[PDB]
RNA sequence: GGCGACACACGUGCUACAAUGCCCACUACAAAGCGAUGCCACCCGGCAACGGGGAGCUAAUCGCAAAAAGGUGGGCCCAGUUCGGAUUGGGGUCUGCAACCCGACCCCAUGAAGCCGGAAUCGCUAGUAAUCGCGGAUCAGCCAUGCCGCGGUGAAUACG
RNA sequence: CGCGGGGUGGAGCAGCCCGGUAGCUCGUCGGGCUCAUAACCCGAAGGUCGUCGGUUCAAAUCCGGCCCCCGCAACCA
RNA sequence: GCCCGGAUAGCUCAGUCGGUAGAGCAGGGGAUUGAAAAUCCCCGUGUCCUUGGUUCGAUUCCGAGUCCGGGCACCA
RNA sequence: UCGCCUCCUAAAAGGUAACGGAGGCGCCCAAAGGUCCCCUCAGGCGGGACGGAAAUCCGCCGGAGAGCGCAAGGGUAGAAG
């Protein structure tokens, strides 16, 4: 790397809703990052939290008893 | 205002009563 | 809607329910769009009346609460030109 | 900050900035002020980075938003259509499901006027 | 900087599952990962190099590294485009900064994107490396979105030893790639 | 089944484009009409439509009934918005043998066009015009924003 | 055969020199005014440029062929 | 090559005893119109052919400069 | 039509005619010049947000079909690009 107009990329911290990812090494040291996935909320270690389906599901069940 | 049904002021336009226009004297 | 309800007619919704526990399938013409589908209605083979002639309608599981009607359509369109 | 999907509202308020997010508004908003516990009056602008996953925590949690619910809404037009029902033909030709009328004003479903001679 | 977590994960533990699936008699056989290429091409910027300047700082923000510009190979009309002007900003980063930049995007960057149902499986080339790319910049920790004039998307290219596919495709999946299956 | 069609075209209208305005809370002042096959107080369940229960009245004697604007207070801070609610997704209530075509209503989500409208063109001379709610006729329910009436607050301007 | 001009919305003309965005009058369609039509007013739609090649980054536009159209010429014999 | 003449908002472009920029059909807004057109009231960097230079100061002084006119001229 | 350049006619050296067949020039470039150092094309398939037959990016195959300021020819990547 050329030496000059460059950015430091010196050792950093991060955060989420988990906690660090220390692996770090970035720009700009101490970033604070919305969510993610991975960490697993949200698909990656699948939550499948809120879900759906229940549209041809529905019609059925209440329907006949009501 | 006068058409929005989710108003005090719908409502009583099309003079029904529910959520947003309670019924209490 | 109406629930403390599901009004079906009992002219065909009889002769589905022979067609269940008879073991045979066929294809019945109904007047009645009036009434609702499934679940022992799926799929047999109805035919519904627009106003005109009896039209084949094949049922099936998403058909769910549709009244019959609904896949018998009325009036004729085309486009304009 | 931003709450689920991405979706960042700011300053103003907060009962009103929840509205900003595709699936909340009004009921789905003030209800979530109350049951995260959090003062409806104050400014997103400001308020403890807490409060703020306490927040999102519930709202993208208790029901489905913005990217999902869409899609979903989406899906059952998709049905709609293509199972070969009538309220699906009114929308496979793009015009007023439900009820109303055609000779006329359909205007907001029908699209911009084109004209034709006489 | 040398530690970087990932470049550890593969070494320990992704090589190994790597030997023990496919087998391997040689050292270097098994699949080493080369060369992320990220390139944005922006026909955004096209008389206005004014937009580029950003851009490219914007970049170097996320790599750690500056883009080179590339500029217009041919002449084409129907948009725009004498053979002078520049069409994006291109970087090339390989080891260490590589694996510092592939980190954060799997761990949170994807995370960020609306939706994302996971990568898509078919977009290894057929020689086993693996191109997608992006509809936004702001999916990343370095940039504060109050920074951001207009969202410009991007081109990431990663370049395998793998001479397979189906090779590549472990390689990615075991360092922890998020796949729509 | 159709009269409810939909590339379009015209008349009559309603709701608006917002800060003399919007919303939420509380506090007030009308008239005319209707109803014991009906109006239904008050009690309870439900966010609510409404459902149970149930009292009074052939009705200046009980019920529809809350009048609305207004008022007081606080909230919004000029934003396609706490403007505006069309469209659509989902969930229900009621009438009715039955609400697919074609009912009205309630909740949740969705929130469109629209930032005072070309040429043109309508109404009104005072308790009128603007604006604000209320009743009946028909009627099972209802597409009533219509029609026939009721009072509330209340201008401007006529040289000629 | 010969030399010159042309071929573009329905009609009549621009634009082609000088490459990059096709204009004008009528006509047509929707609205207005009138009892009504006309006149008049407010809006609109509509050409790939005879054709096939070629040149350029790009062709109504520059070049080549052919097809029409008008025009001038065809004398000593 | 010469002599000089014609050099401005969007158009004719009008205005050089040095200090400041202007009108008419235009363009828009307003009355006036049932037709349009007169008439009437308001709003337009146009950094005035270009650059160094001279005094407070320069549409306005000097050297080059740029573009155009009849009129001269010349052309192995 | 008249001078200049390229290709054929031209009969494997040169040259060679016709109111024979076809096309170009009357410029251009202060970099499009000298030198030193690097660099290698078109195209095809596969991949990749906005990217489309085509903008840029990555992979493989690609010996010259690209480029060489403009006509043709000769030439040229072991460079003339
Ligand atoms: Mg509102
Ligand atoms: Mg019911
Ligand atoms: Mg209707
Ligand atoms: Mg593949
Ligand atoms: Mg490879
Ligand atoms: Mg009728
Ligand atoms: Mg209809
Ligand atoms: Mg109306
Ligand atoms: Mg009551
Ligand atoms: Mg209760
Ligand atoms: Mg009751
Ligand atoms: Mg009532
Ligand atoms: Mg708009
Ligand atoms: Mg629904
Ligand atoms: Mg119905
Ligand atoms: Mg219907
Ligand atoms: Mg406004
Ligand atoms: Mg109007
Ligand atoms: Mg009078
Ligand atoms: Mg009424
Ligand atoms: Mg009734
Ligand atoms: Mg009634
Ligand atoms: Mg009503
Ligand atoms: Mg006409
Ligand atoms: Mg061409
Ligand atoms: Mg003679
Ligand atoms: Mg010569
Ligand atoms: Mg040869
Ligand atoms: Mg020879
Ligand atoms: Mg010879
Ligand atoms: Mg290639
Ligand atoms: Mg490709
Ligand atoms: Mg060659
Ligand atoms: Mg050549
Ligand atoms: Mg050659």
């Amino acid at each position: 790397m050329k030496e000059g107009i460059h950015p430091k990329l010196v050792p950093a911290r991060i955060i989420c809703g988990c906690g660090n990812v220390i692996e770090t090494y970035s720009t700009k040291p101490e970033i604070y990052v919305e969510v993610c996935s991975k960490c697993h909320p949200f698909y990656t270690g699948q939550q499948r939290f809120v879900d759906t389906e229940g549209r041809v599901e529905r019609f059925q069940r209440r329907y006949g008893d009501s | 205002g006068k058409g929005d049904r989710r108003t005090r002021r719908g409502k009583i336009w099309r003079g029904t009563y529910g959520k947003y226009r309670p019924r209490k004297k | 809607s109406l629930k403390k309800g599901v009004f079906v007619d009992d002219h065909l919704l009889e002769k589905v329910l022979e067609l269940n526990a008879k073991g045979e399938k066929r294809l019945i013409k109904t007047w009645s769009r009036r009434s609702t589908i499934v679940p022992e209605m799926v799929g047999h083979t109805i035919a519904v009346y627009n106003g005109k002639q009896h039209v084949p309608v094949y049922i099936t599981e998403n058909m769910v609460g549709h009244k019959l009607g609904e896949f018998a359509p009325t009036r004729t369109y085309r486009g304009h030109g | 900050a931003r709450i689920a999907g991405v979706e960042i509202p700011r300053n103003k308020r907060v009962d009103v900035a929840l509205t900003y997010i595709y699936g909340i508004g009004k009921a789905r908003a003030k209800e979530a002020l109350e049951k995260t516990g959090i003062n409806p009056a104050t400014r997103v602008k400001d308020l403890t980075e807490a409060e703020v996953v306490r927040l999102r925590e519930y709202v993208e949690n208790t029901w489905k938003l913005e990217g999902e619910l869409r899609a979903e809404v989406a899906a059952n037009i998709k049905r709609l259509m293509d199972i070969g029902c009538y309220r699906g033909l009114r929308h496979r030709r793009g015009l007023p499901v439900r009820g109303q009328r055609t000779r006329t004003n359909a205007r907001t479903r029908k699209g911009p006027r084109k004209t034709v001679a006489a | 900087p040398l530690d970087v977590a990932l470049k550890r994960k593969y070494y320990e533990e992704v090589r190994p599952e790597l030997i023990r699936r496919f087998g391997y008699q040689n050292v270097w056989e098994v699949p080493r990962l080369e060369k992320v290429v990220i390139n944005q091409g922006l026909g955004e910027a096209k008389e206005d190099a004014r937009i580029l300047e950003k851009a490219a700082q914007e970049l170097a923000l996320i790599t750690g590294q500056k883009p080179a510009v590339t500029r217009a190979k041919k002449s084409i009309s129907n948009f725009k485009l004498r053979k002078g002007m520049p069409i994006g900003l291109r970087v090339t980063l390989r080891r260490d900064r590589m694996w510092i930049f592939l980190e954060k995007l799997l761990n949170v960057a994807l995370p960020r994107i609306r939706d994302f149902r996971g990568l898509n499986p078919n977009s290894f080339d057929g020689r086993g490396n693996y191109n997608l790319g992006l509809r936004e910049q702001l999916i990343f920790p370095e940039i504060t979105y109050d920074m951001v004039d207009a969202l410009r998307g991007m081109d990431i290219a990663v370049v395998t030893t793998a001479e397979t596919d189906e090779e590549a495709r472990a390689l990615l999946e075991l360092l922890g790639f998020p796949f729509r299956k």
